């Protein structure tokens, strides 16, 4: 089974340089070429280049000639992608495919910013035959939070929002559960908050107020 | 380079009828091997890319059998038989022929179920939140179709401006809804100076707004 597995999100400082990898396994690497595309949040893709691993050749879409650079390591099956000065403009997912696009890695966040990395403060939204209750996940920096319910095992109901930028400059997002009235005594609704920049992982139990 | 335009940025389609989506190109993507080199993808939230149509009209491995393609040259159609609730995402052409290979701007697929009216549901601000001094009255509405639903914030019965936030989840998979979250935030000082917090929601599928309240200390 192909897997093309990305490196981890980054929180880069603008004027700086980033280099993201993508490391194939199942397959024979230096027999594929690996393209490389930008996808600004909530916007469609864009092709930024190409390279073969076999051979080390390269073509680049002229918009990110002087910003991008594509290398391939054989003896560990991984392709980079560097880039260059950065600006908030480079704020994206960027994804590995193999050619012809069958096969893509899960894609690398990257965040171009000179702030602060902030944890949240996690916050219950009490229960008042459904009942809707949550948490709040307040004031972080940067993106993304994970929020899972019951360490995973409440999923069904489950809404968590896209998270929203307030002036200050720090995200906020919620995510609410609806379950039936009658478990509001039985049942322990736990929100595990997770927010790997900052190492915060809070398990906030909600209880009816 | 070649552009690739998609003249629809979504297209309504209830479930079990077929949609076509468009795509065209400024230059003919056939080469002289006979092939064209039309791919389309499709996108869902928070995923990667997943190709579904390979050289214009050739299904790819493992996509179902309810999903085709056609085209000209220079004008194509990716086209969706018994489109299923699971069906909602975005949908890209690409061309790859010529570098720099380039994609049509993406057409949304909206699942057109029946008219349904949010569940309402207010929150006041934690006793842990107003230890630190800031105030968040949340409120939520759940499980609605069409996304279009208007807020309105009421403190002692006056309306808000300025201090609301919302946010709005993607095209639920199985049911075809949104959910809604809408935030009043205020200081802890100013959230006690009032009573009566509120929020009115206006949508299709209400015959006039509906309010959730609270009185401030129960």
């Amino acid at each position: 089974q192909v897997q093309l597995q990305q490196s981890g999100a980054e929180l880069v400082r603008p004027g700086t340089s980033v280099k993201v990898s993508c490391k194939a396994s199942g397959y024979a690497f230096t027999n594929y070429l690996i393209e490389w595309i930008k996808q600004r949040p909530g916007q469609g893709l864009e092709w930024i280049g190409v390279i073969n691993p076999g051979s080390g050749g390269t073509n680049y879409n002229e918009k990110f000639r002087v910003k991008a650079t594509l290398t391939a390591d054989k003896s560990s099956s991984t392709a980079y992608m560097q880039l260059s000065s950065l600006t908030s403009d480079d704020s994206a997912v960027y994804f590995c495919a193999r050619g012809g696009g069958y096969y893509w890695g899960q894609g690398t966040l990257v965040t171009v910013s000179a702030a602060s990395t902030k944890g949240p403060s996690v916050f219950p939204l009490a229960p008042s035959g459904t009942a809707a209750l949550g948490c709040l996940v307040k004031d972080y920096f940067p993106e993304p939070v994970t929020v899972s319910w019951n360490s995973g095992a409440l999923t069904s109901g489950v809404h968590t929002f896209p998270a929203v930028l307030q002036s200050s400059g720090l995200y906020s997002l919620s995510s609410v559960v609806t379950v039936p009235s009658s478990s509001l005594g039985t049942q322990t609704y736990i929100c595990n908050v997770n927010h790997k920049p900052s190492n915060t992982k809070v398990d906030k139990k909600v209880e009816p107020k | 380079d070649i552009v690739m335009t998609q003249a629809a940025p979504s297209v309504p389609v209830t479930p079990g009828e077929s949609v076509s989506i468009s795509c065209r190109s400024s230059k003919s993507l056939l080469h002289s091997n006979g092939n064209t080199y039309l791919f389309w993808f499709l996108q869902r939230p928070g995923q990667s890319p997943q190709v579904l149509i390979y050289r214009m009209s050739n299904l790819a491995s493992g996509v179902p059998d309810r999903f085709s393609g056609s085209g000209s040259g220079t004008a194509f159609t990716l086209r969706i038989s018994r489109v299923e609730a699971e069906d909602v995402g975005v949908y890209y052409c690409m061309q790859h022929l010529e570098y720099p290979y380039t994609f049509g701007s993406g057409t949304r697929l909206e699942i057109k179920r029946t008219v349904a009216a949010p569940s309402v549901f207010i929150f006041p601000p934690s006793d842990e939140q107003l230890k630190s001094g800031t105030a968040s009255v949340v409120c939520l509405l759940n499980n609605f179709y069409p996304r279009e639903a208007k807020v309105q914030w009421k403190v002692d019965n006056a309306l808000q401006s300025g201090n609301s936030q919302e946010s709005v989840t993607e095209q639920d998979s199985k049911d075809s809804t949104y959910s809604l979250s809408s935030t009043l935030t205020l200081s802890k000082a100013d959230y006690e100076k009032h009573k009566v917090y509120a929020c009115e929601v206006t949508h299709q599928g209400l015959s006039s707004p509906v309010t959730k309240s609270f009185n401030r200390g129960e």
